[PDB]
DNA sequence: TTGTGCTTATCGGTAGAGT
RNA sequence: UCGAGAGGUA
DNA sequence: ACTCTACCGATAAGCACAACTACCTCTCCT
């Protein structure tokens, strides 16, 4: 068990981050219609020479890696696992009821 | 219908031969010069020969496929179309039962039928076929002028090989 | 191991047979990970050229796809343009006729 | 809500067959913006290696 | 205009991948090379030289274009 | 001859019509006998094909024949928008008559699709509204008057008659009839593809691309009863492979299968094991496998050898860090890899029976991006935490 | 827009430079040399400018289509019964009188010794 | 076949041995079976696992 | 085996509209 | 060889 | 004062996908 949560939710979320990227303008775009993600990168420096740079690629492979070492950690009753409270954070559109 | 209509290409350049920017122009021409002489053939424009005047050139476009830059060069040129309703002149080749052969120079083979000229009969009393029924000699060499018909072409050829009709005025050498 | 060897049937894709010269599945993490380091000539060339290569031709007067290639929506003509897409793009748009649903590509050159 | 389709992604994610006969009902125009339908038509995705062009002259 | 004015390490991975596979192809070289037989080595030679003439035509997301130079561009 | 080359872009898409369908279509004959023809298709037991050249397999296109039908049929993608639209508009007066006012005795009726519920067809039937009906029988009205359905022209082909009167399956034909007076822009509003309606031709797949091969050739000769003919195409055009289902590469797994995962040429999976002597950027490749392994190098195939760059991974990839483009160390060892312990913890493995899996780059330009961006110096930081 | 005389001279600049630097490292054709050398030898004018300016005078004070008037350069009819037989478009017309289109013939005939 | 024909087994990349012994054996409905095998000594090599009997699990690094 | 939608069906339910 | 069901590897 | 419809909010009732990646053998048929 919880062996294909990890994998699921990194799928789903390298679906949603793939098209992000830095713009040579500064600004953090998507790829469909140019959409307008972040209007500059709220990294708190020390560097902005990173321009070509999928930034939502980037977060998403650190998220599923977060969310693969959380496999390794156990379950509290009363309490959830670090992975299924991950899936919970990360999912809030699904639990409008 | 010798118009001078300008025509753009896309002739490619290979990276064999990519330096001396102060006579680059040289291999601009000779990269051209084997782009039309490769094709060397036409479907509804005619011919070409030289490249009298360069119009413009376009920003060389690369391309990650055996080291070939594109070059997108637009240029008028010297061509020929054979509208219909035109005198044209012609010298025969040689002369046989079927399908007399007339040359408007090595571009074209034209062939004439026997529902073409007027009525004539055939003389096999000599070496070549004769046609002096109607008081007219035709041999080989001189230039007779006739009304251009439409013309076809073939699918790897493509030669411009059209029908040759005396049914026109001023028939025979002049 | 594997340099060339025999294709599957249905899609020209290297078997996974061992005994075989079989192949090496790349998956959608590792080309997630490729698209993370920014590596455009390998992915392109393990997606399309290692992989299962293909052309297309569409007419370009119409939005069609012609079988020298010919357009049987329009007379013979001479403007057709050839892409180089991969053969389950091929079989997709097969796949897709077969259904019901009719594609239209806009060539840009 | 942002009024851009895009067919060929959301069929790769889930329900391709019911995303596809959508599309075809609807009449809407994939323009191959994302990273994964260039991917799947011999497409450079342009977020690295692609955004920019190289011209000699 | 309105650009970082330093090439990013795509855009120089990219130009010395082409200048390889235009050197592998038997094309002359602008830089001087003394005991070299690597085309990577080559375009290396000619990035630190700064004369290989290549330019960069950056896409702006608005759909404009700046056209730059590898010589106008510092690296780093 | 020579075509121009030219990229894809801005893909369309539609619902095929006849039009487009007979296009298509080539050598399309009505033979049941002939659905395994020359014509169209390689593996055909004739190795030879009538409008491509002699080939291996590789050079010759899948062609597309479409049959014909004797009668026409409504599109089944377009069936719930007619079903909906004639529910709108009353089928005796064709506006927005005693099917209008509630004093004339009629009960309102409603237009739905049934699926396999009452003859396993996929149409229009027609249910009178029983909400209306239990109040006409508080009144005495027991049964519908004779002429509730005269607004059913009479079909020619009256098979499957003597059906209960209450609930009416309405043929294609009929279909067409009720549809005929109403206006074109409120036809158009709700179909977008008004030409898609008419389905006349089904085409039959390609032979060398694919229990439909049998469905095919039952509907070359057809009989009445045009509602089968509906339902034998519903059930034909399901046995796509784009449709949910067990060959299991179907549906999602068939896309993931045929265009998101790839399997390439050039790629060797072998154990790891530890070499403390190797480099932190150097990997161990057995003198046996790379002799055999063979790279594209411009002067056309040369064996592997030192100083070449493989870019390794370890399945599966949880973080970027997993691809490492590591050069070639040639070692008397065989049928193994060597790795520095070090390098563990970015392929987050151990040597207890890992495989890694290795891919060779042939493009020159790939193999320069491999060292510049992948390279283990180019990720000597975490990506993660900065570290 | 050249019929026999300009089309000629480019020649002669083909034939002044093919014999500078004839050597060529790319591949020749010899099929378009050919179709030049065979078929300018139909016929030929005397002056560039005479010609040229006396063909474009009746194509500015009369009205000839372009195509129309290229077709009777290159037949050079040399009377006035012949062009209404040879092309049918002229024919039952009064736009132009005869008279003034035999004195074009004669003014062609005048230019070419 | 009696035509010439061969519908003969051959042995894949993988596959080289010794023959050991060659068995004939036929059942009631008249089928011919037949039975090669090919015997080779394996010895402990770099790529080897080797486990222990307290679960200690792990291959031959050198 | 469910999680999550997803789409009708179905129960009043009262708001206007009218007399 | 094309498939299905099992048993195992990290 | 006193009565009919009609779009609309909250509970049943069926569909409809999807439950991880890369691997490797063995029997069964197909
Ligand atoms: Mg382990
Ligand atoms: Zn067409
Ligand atoms: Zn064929
Ligand atoms: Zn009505």
């Amino acid at each position: 068990g919880n062996a294909d949560l990890p994998g699921t939710l990194s799928r789903r979320l390298m679906f949603f981050m793939r098209d992000i990227y830095a713009a040579y303008d500064g600004t953090v775009r998507n790829s469909f219609g140019n959409q307008l993600v972040q209007f500059t990168y709220e990294t708190d420096g020390p560097v902005e020479d990173i321009t070509g740079e999928a930034l939502g690629s980037l977060s998403a492979c650190a998220l599923s890696e977060a969310a693969y070492s959380a496999l390794d950690q156990p379950i509290s009753l009363l309490e959830t696992s670090p992975l299924l409270n991950l899936k919970n954070v990360l999912e809030c559109g699904s639990k409008k009821g | 219908m010798f118009i001078k209509v300008k025509l753009p290409w896309d002739v490619t350049i290979p990276a064999e031969d990519m330096d001396t920017g102060l006579m680059l122009q040289r291999a601009i021409v000779i990269r051209l010069l084997e782009a039309f002489s490769k094709e060397k053939a036409t479907k509804d424009l005619g011919y070409l020969i030289t490249p009298t005047i360069l119009e413009n050139i376009g920003e060389g476009k690369i391309k990650e496929q055996t080291g070939e830059i594109q070059f997108p060069v637009v240029f008028n040129g010297i061509c020929f179309k054979m509208f219909k309703g035109e005198i044209v002149h012609g010298v025969v080749h040689k002369v046989h039962k079927t399908g007399v052969f007339l040359k408007s120079g090595p571009y074209e083979i034209i062939y004439l039928s026997h529902m073409k000229m007027p009525g004539y009969e055939f003389i096999p009393g000599e070496n070549p076929f004769f046609m002096n029924q109607y008081m007219s000699r035709i041999q080989i060499g001189a230039r007779v002028r006739f009304v251009v018909l439409d013309t076809e072409w073939r699918e790897a050829e493509k030669d411009f090989m059209a029908l040759a009709s005396i049914d026109g005025d001023n028939l025979g050498p002049f | 191991f594997r340099n060339t060897g025999p294709v599957h049937p249905l899609t020209r894709q290297p078997v996974a047979d061992r005994k075989r010269f079989g192949g090496i599945k790349f998956g959608e993490m590792e080309r997630d990970c490729l698209i993370a380091h920014g590596a455009s000539a390998n992915l392109h060339e393990r997606l399309f050229t290692l992989s299962d290569s293909s052309q297309m031709h569409i007419c370009r007067k119409c939005k069609t796809y012609a079988n020298g290639p010919y357009c049987r929506v329009c007379v013979s003509s001479d403007h057709v343009v050839r892409v180089y897409v991969p053969y389950g793009a091929k079989l997709l748009c097969q796949e897709l006729f077969s259904m019901g649903i009719t594609l239209n590509f806009d060539t840009k050159l | 809500v942002e009024s851009t389709p895009a067919p060929f992604t959301q069929a790769c994610f889930s329900s391709p067959s019911q995303c596809f006969l959508k599309a075809a009902k609807e009449g809407v125009r994939d323009d191959l913006q994302g990273s994964i339908d260039a991917l799947a038509w011999g497409k450079v995705p342009g977020f690295g290696t692609g955004d920019q062009f190289e011209i000699i002259i | 205009r309105k650009t970082s004015k330093f090439m990013t390490k795509y855009e120089r991975a990219r130009i010395l991948g082409t200048r390889a596979l235009q050197i592998s192809m038997n094309a002359p070289v602008m830089v001087e090379l003394e005991g070299e037989t690597d085309p990577l080595e080559i375009a290396m030679k000619e990035l630190r030289q700064r004369k290989i003439p290549f330019t960069i035509r950056r896409y702006l997301p608005d759909g404009s274009f700046e056209e730059w130079g590898v010589d106008e561009l510092i690296v780093e | 001859l020579q075509v121009p080359v030219g990229t894809l872009t801005s893909i369309g898409f539609s619902i095929s019509n006849n039009n487009d369908r007979d296009k298509m279509s080539v050598l399309e004959v009505e033979a049941p006998n002939q659905v395994t023809d020359s014509r169209l298709g390689l593996p055909n037991p004739d190795s030879v094909c009538r409008t491509c050249g002699s080939k291996d397999r590789k050079v010759c296109e899948g062609h597309f024949g479409v049959i014909n039908f004797a009668y026409s049929i409504i599109n089944p993608y377009f069936l719930k928008e007619v079903a909906a639209l004639l529910n709108k508009i009353c089928p005796g007066c064709k506006y927005i008559c005693r099917y209008c006012t509630l004093n004339t005795g009629y009960p309102l009726m409603k237009f739905r699709v049934t699926t396999k519920e009452v003859f396993r067809r996929s149409g229009i039937v027609v249910e009178v509204n029983e909400e209306s009906l239990m109040k006409l029988k508080k009144r005495g009205v027991l049964t519908l008057p004779p002429d509730y359905w005269s607004f059913l022209p009479q079909d020619s082909n009256i098979d499957e008659s003597c059906l209960k009167p209450t609930r009416r399956i309405i043929t294609h034909a009929q279909v067409y009839a009720l549809l005929l007076g109403i206006d074109q822009r409120l036809i158009k509003k709700d179909i977008p593809m008004f030409n898609s309606l008419g389905l006349t031709s089904f085409p039959v797949t390609p032979n060398g691309y694919r229990e439909r091969t049998r469905i095919y050739k039952k509907l070359v000769g057809f009989e009445g009863n045009t509602l089968e003919l509906s339902s034998r195409v519903m059930e034909c055009m399901q046995y796509s492979r784009l449709f949910s289902e067990t060959p299991k590469l179907c549906g999602l797994r068939f896309m993931k299968d045929v265009l998101l995962g790839k399997r390439s040429d050039h790629t060797f999976r072998t154990v790891v094991v530890g070499d403390p002597s190797l480099k932190l950027n150097e990997i161990g490749i057995p003198e046996s496998i790379a002799k055999r392994l063979q790279v594209s190098e411009h002067l056309i195939f040369r064996s592997l050898m030192d100083g070449d760059t493989v870019l390794m991974n370890r399945p599966p990839s949880i973080h970027q860090h997993s691809l490492i483009a590591m050069t070639v160390r040639i070692l008397p060892t065989t049928s193994v890899v060597s790795l520095n312990p070090i390098c563990c913890l970015p392929f987050r493995g151990d040597f207890d029976g890992d495989c890694l899996h290795g891919y060779v780059p042939q493009s020159i330009q790939a193999k320069v991006e491999l060292d510049e961006l992948v390279a283990l110096d180019k990720q000597l930081i975490n990506r993660q935490n900065g570290r | 827009c050249m019929m026999d005389c300009e089309a000629f001279q480019i020649l002669d600049g083909i034939k002044g430079q093919l014999v500078g630097l004839s050597e060529d490292p790319s591949i020749k054709i010899p099929v378009s040399y050919d179709r030049a050398l065979a078929y300018v030898e139909s016929c030929v004018h005397y002056t560039n400018p005479q010609s040229v300016r006396k063909v474009l005078e009746p194509l500015k004070t009369y009205g000839i289509s372009d195509g129309e008037m290229c077709v009777i350069a290159n037949a050079s009819s040399e009377s006035v019964d012949e062009v209404l037989a040879f092309i049918p478009s002229l024919k039952t017309k009064k736009e132009v009188i005869n008279q003034p289109l035999q004195d074009a013939l004669e003014e062609l005939s005048k230019l070419k010794k | 076949t009696e035509s010439g024909a061969d519908h003969s087994i051959k042995l894949k990349h993988t596959e080289r041995g010794i023959v050991q012994k060659v068995v004939l054996s036929s059942n009631d409905e008249g089928k011919n079976f037949a039975a090669v095998s090919l015997r080779q000594v394996r010895s402990p090599c770099l790529g080897d696992k080797f486990s222990s009997m307290h679960g200690q699990k792990g291959v031959l690094g050198y």
